[PDB]
RNA sequence: UUGUACACACCGCCCGUCAAGUCAUGAAAGUUGGUAACACCCGAAGCCGGUGGCCUAACCGUUGUGGGGGAGCCGUCGAAG
RNA sequence: CAUUGGAGAGUUUGAUCCUGGCUCAGGACGAACGCUGGCGGCGUGCUUAACACAUGCAAGUCGAACGGAAAGGCCCUUGGGGUGCUCGAGUGGCGAACGGGUGAGUAACACGUGAGUAACCUGCCCUUGACUUUGGGAUAACUUCAGGAAACUGGGGCUAAUACCGGAUAGGAGCUCCUGCUGCAUGGUGGGGGUUGGAAAGUUUCGGCGGUUGGGGAUGGACUCGCGGCUUAUCAGCUUGUUGGUGGGGUAGUGGCUUACCAAGGCUUUGACGGGUAGCCGGCCUGAGAGGGUGACCGGCCACAUUGGGACUGAGAUACGGCCCAGACUCCUACGGGAGGCAGCAGUGGGGAAUAUUGCACAAUGGGCGGAAGCCUGAUGCAGCAACGCCGCGUGCGGGAUGACGGCCUUCGGGUUGUAAACCGCUUUCGCCUGUGACGAAGCGUGAGUGACGGUAAUGGGUAAAGAAGCACCGGCUAACUACGUGCCAGCAGCCGCGGUGAUACGUAGGGUGCGAGCGUUGUCCGGAUUUAUUGGGCGUAAAGGGCUCGUAGGUGGUUGAUCGCGUCGGAAGUGUAAUCUUGGGGCUUAACCCUGAGCGUGCUUUCGAUACGGGUUGACUUGAGGAAGGUAGGG
């Protein structure tokens, strides 16, 4: 299937094991599929500072 | 699990006194914050979740129990907004409180988890305690002469205790006349709004 | 078995399906005496076989190879076929 | 065989047994014939219920008791009623009363020392 | 005043081929699996039914044995193949 | 002769109303993920691979049945006394069919509910009536020999029993004949007679403990039956031991259960047969209710134990830790042949988004054996692990304007963060340190003694305001707004939509809001959805009247007499275990949770009433309907 890869910042690539899970883009035809950020190869946006846990950012000191 | 910060701000968003008097809330007419002196909308529901957030930064109750007290009540038989009301009320950090030993309900918490107070004999330290009808709360021996107390004991003539209850204020002794009426606690809040948000 | 109870138990298992199979092998043998009896017509051979078998059946419904009751529904057969025989 | 025994009830660290009759094969808190009574040991002088009508009748049609509820026979008097033995027969104590509305009227009352040692802690106070 | 599918207001709206891409689906010489059975052939264990010339301490003996049992063997059924 | 209970919002248009779908606010979970994470109480924790399993443990016990003496233990010049307790191995009894696991199969009398067995069996236990008589032959152990790598196997000799086998004696066991009372057809039962028969065991420390057989009781199981709960007609025919009969056989027992013979049945559009899915239920979640979804823990029933089949033993067997055969696997082998089955507990690999310790104790309760002391118990009681759920508590409390700095905003006036801080005075729950220290045991043990949890809970003292706050959101629904950056880019979004240079919608910051040891996201279910409408909708034009009629099953029925009492209604009895749930009391410091009384258990069976209505039976009436006679219109 075709999953989503939200927010701005983005390393996977070919062969890359991700964890997918529910959710539909709406302007996106046949998407219905995001990848979960920060858990198996996929990680968090860099520069996250709100809704960070949405994203995988960990906190930061 | 326990409200710790500014409650002069609570009291200023709710736009009433939520304790005490004569104080920063003088800047009352606006919450906090920089957008406070804007006209508002209000729906309803800014209404009955300003009703039921006043009822429970008054009485230092977090969400999920102040829910169980909801059912609670909306399953006793009579006016639901009246027994939410006794419930609250019968706990027994606001018991200290109406009785006047304590200058305000987080004083009387503060008092009560430290265990400074004995219920009909034994010792409780649960401010959620329900205290029921014809109960004899102590103070405790050895914290007969907390300045708080003291405090307090210097204090309640000012204050109006209700018909519910009975101070011995120098002996620490609160007798429970009987579980208090909506016409005793005293009205500031919807609990019918409370009621109505409740089934939305 | 992986129980020294279980072995134990094979052993007399065994032990005892002899001793059942024996029985009930010659109460198969006396009740086909006295079938056979019963069929060539005779009428002193026919009642002493199945007095035999009769008493054979008791003797192993008391030693427990078969239950009471088969053994009674045996006997009424064979008591039965004699009373046919005889009139 | 049918046994008279201890059904186990409660939460962790506080039992309260009923005493029921059911077969020996059948597992320990299951389907019971009958319930015959209640013990609860974690509370002060044990409290033991137990239906003299029903028990007796179960070990007149043969029943057997464990152990525990032999004891439990015993102090209700069930086990000399049925196979007659010299025991005590000691019938539970009663495990003390409580009041409340009598000391409410005590203390409402009481006044004098109350407010009176509370002008001492007035003192104490003083001398605090 | 009448009609309207127009309201970006007839310089409106709107239909279908063809060309390009994408997705899902149908047909298709065939090809590749799976499941559930069927009819035959063979048929282990086993129970049952026979047979048992071989083996048999208790029973009975006319004390040369017989009774009864057992191994073995055959037949029906029979999993699998 | 009243109720405890029902909320909407956005979106079709230029605008409107209706219809209508879509989306959202709620609740929930055996959940997972992201960020974060203090404690305690009570629960819960492989939902996927019924996938393959290393290792330990999970079923033994009895010397008061027996020969005995391989250990320990007493008495003896090292062996010897089996001598006493004790005691491996062996016979013998009982248990091993329970407890524990899993949900693969099963759409079926499997389950729920209620009945029937005049078709049933039931060890141990209770009760009651008779008894416990007389003989005999072996064998394991042991000993010797042979074979085998092993697993082990086969001879010779020898030995005891509550092991095994003759006999006698015993009904309510077979057959048969009278006779009393009777049922629901087969029949049940009381009494008497004839005839043929069926048992047993001894042991002891003398306190015991046992044996056989009738009859009842209790307990457990078995079968049969009425009713009830999925989907599919793009499955229409199914069946030949199939349906019934008679004789025999078999079984605890009825029965095509089996067999021979005879007959041609049996099931099905009210859905047989076939396909799909699934263990069922008490319950759980949701809902105003009716319903809808579901079958984790706990409890009841069923099914299964490597796959397929089979019997054996037994009172009782899908025989999980039994046996036999076959298949697939793993292991040992000296190549001849052997051994094994975690869906027991813990654990490993694997699969997966995902689910724990190779723990302690038999102290308590339950179970097995023993006369008992006692032994066994991965049942169970506990502890470990995980914010997985629920509940409770803490991270401070009072005072403090001079409304301080600093951030952020600004109209450069100030506003805001904010009594917030600073500062002052207090308190010590939890955590940390230290002391005291349980209940659970009215148990058990002849006594002495005896708590796994456990120095645990609880509690005294001490420390410092300290060791203890995050997460989401802020355009509308929806509680909460501004600045800066970006410029249809980067991105956001559940829907409407936002971003094209003044973005309250992106990113950050200040401020705020909702929650809080959690907060969000995803998945799934119910709600909202009256959006399958029985409660509770519709079909002229919005989706929806068959092209029309005839007519089969079915549904439905004008007035009235009589009667039945099936529906319907009202009592009574039985049942609906417990837990859950509602509610009254009580206990845990409160709560969650736990105990206890009641209700509920919406039904079913039995029985007694009522007869208005529905229906059955039966009889009337003519108004509906049809017919006769006469009249009569017409591109039928
Ligand atoms: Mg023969
Ligand atoms: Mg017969
Ligand atoms: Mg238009
Ligand atoms: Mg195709
Ligand atoms: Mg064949
Ligand atoms: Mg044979
Ligand atoms: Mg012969
Ligand atoms: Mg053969
Ligand atoms: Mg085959
Ligand atoms: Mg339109
Ligand atoms: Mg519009
Ligand atoms: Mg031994
Ligand atoms: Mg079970
Ligand atoms: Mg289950
Ligand atoms: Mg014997
Ligand atoms: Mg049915
Ligand atoms: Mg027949
Ligand atoms: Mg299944
Ligand atoms: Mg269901
Ligand atoms: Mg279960
Ligand atoms: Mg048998
Ligand atoms: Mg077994
Ligand atoms: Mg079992
Ligand atoms: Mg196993
Ligand atoms: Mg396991
Ligand atoms: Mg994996
Ligand atoms: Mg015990
Ligand atoms: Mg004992
Ligand atoms: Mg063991
Ligand atoms: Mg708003
Ligand atoms: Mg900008
Ligand atoms: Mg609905
Ligand atoms: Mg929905
Ligand atoms: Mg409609
Ligand atoms: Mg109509
Ligand atoms: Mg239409
Ligand atoms: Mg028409
Ligand atoms: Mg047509
Ligand atoms: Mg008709
Ligand atoms: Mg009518
Ligand atoms: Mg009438
Ligand atoms: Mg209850
Ligand atoms: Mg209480
Ligand atoms: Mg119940
Ligand atoms: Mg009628
Ligand atoms: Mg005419």
């Amino acid at each position: 299937v075709t999953a989503y890869i939200p927010g701005v910042g983005h390393n996977l690539q070919e062969h890359s094991m991700v964890l997918v899970r529910g959710g539909r883009v709406k302007d996106l035809p046949g998407v219905r599929y995001k990848i979960v950020r920060g858990s198996l190869d996929t990680q968090g946006v860099k520069g996250r500072k709100q809704a960070r846990s949405r994203y995988g950012a960990k906190k930061e000191k | 699990a326990r409200y710790t910060g500014p409650l002069t701000k609570k009291s200023r968003r709710l736009g009433t006194d939520l304790v005490g008097n004569d104080k920063s809330f003088e800047r009352r007419p606006y919450p906090p914050g920089v957008h406070g002196r804007g006209r508002t909308k209000d729906s309803e529901y800014s209404l009955q979740l300003r009703e039921k957030q006043k009822a429970r930064y008054a009485y230092g109750v977090l969400e999920k129990q102040f829910r169980r007290y909801y059912e609670e009540a909306d399953r006793a038989q009579g006016k639901t907004g009246d027994v939410l009301l006794q419930i609250l009320e019968s706990r027994l950090d606001n018991v200290v409180y109406r009785a006047g030993l304590a200058a305000t309900r987080r004083q009387a918490r503060q008092m009560v988890s430290h265990g400074h107070f004995l219920v009909n004999g034994k010792k409780v330290n649960i401010p959620s305690y329900r205290v029921s009808t014809h109960d004899i709360i102590d103070v405790r021996e050895k914290s007969k002469d907390l300045p708080p107390i003291v405090i307090a004991r210097e204090t309640f003539e000012t204050r109006d205790v209700p018909a519910w209850l009975e101070v011995r204020p120098n002996k620490g002794r609160i007798l429970v006349h009987q579980l208090p009426t909506r016409d005793q606690i005293v009205i500031d809040v919807n609990e019918q709004a409370i009621v109505e948000l409740y089934s939305k | 078995p992986n129980i020294k109870s279980q072995i134990k138990r094979v052993k007399t298992n065994e032990k005892s399906r002899q001793r059942n199979k024996a029985v009930k092998s010659a109460l198969r043998t006396y009740v086909r005496n006295f079938r056979r009896a019963a069929e060539a017509g005779d009428v002193e051979a026919a009642t002493k076989a199945a007095r035999v078998a009769n008493r054979q059946l008791d003797k192993a419904a008391s030693k427990g190879v078969i239950h009471k009751n088969q053994a009674a529904n045996r006997k009424s057969a064979i008591s039965k076929k004699l009373n046919s025989l005889a009139a | 065989a049918t046994k008279i025994r201890l059904k186990r009830l409660g939460k962790i660290r506080t039992p309260h047994y009923r005493v029921v009759v059911m077969d020996s094969r059948a597992k320990r808190d299951g389907r019971a014939i009958e319930e015959i009574g209640q013990y609860h040991p974690k509370a002060d002088p044990s409290v033991i219920v137990i239906d003299s009508e029903r028990v007796q009748y179960w070990l007149g049609v043969g029943a057997q008791p464990t152990e525990a509820v032999v004891a439990l026979l015993k102090r209700t008097g069930d086990w000399q009623k049925f196979t007659g033995d010299t025991s005590p027969s000691g019938v539970k104590p009663q495990p003390e009363r409580p009041n409340k509305d009598d000391l409410f009227n005590a203390a409402l009352a009481e006044a004098d020392e109350a407010p009176r040692e509370a002008i001492t802690k007035k003192s104490e106070g003083a001398a605090a």
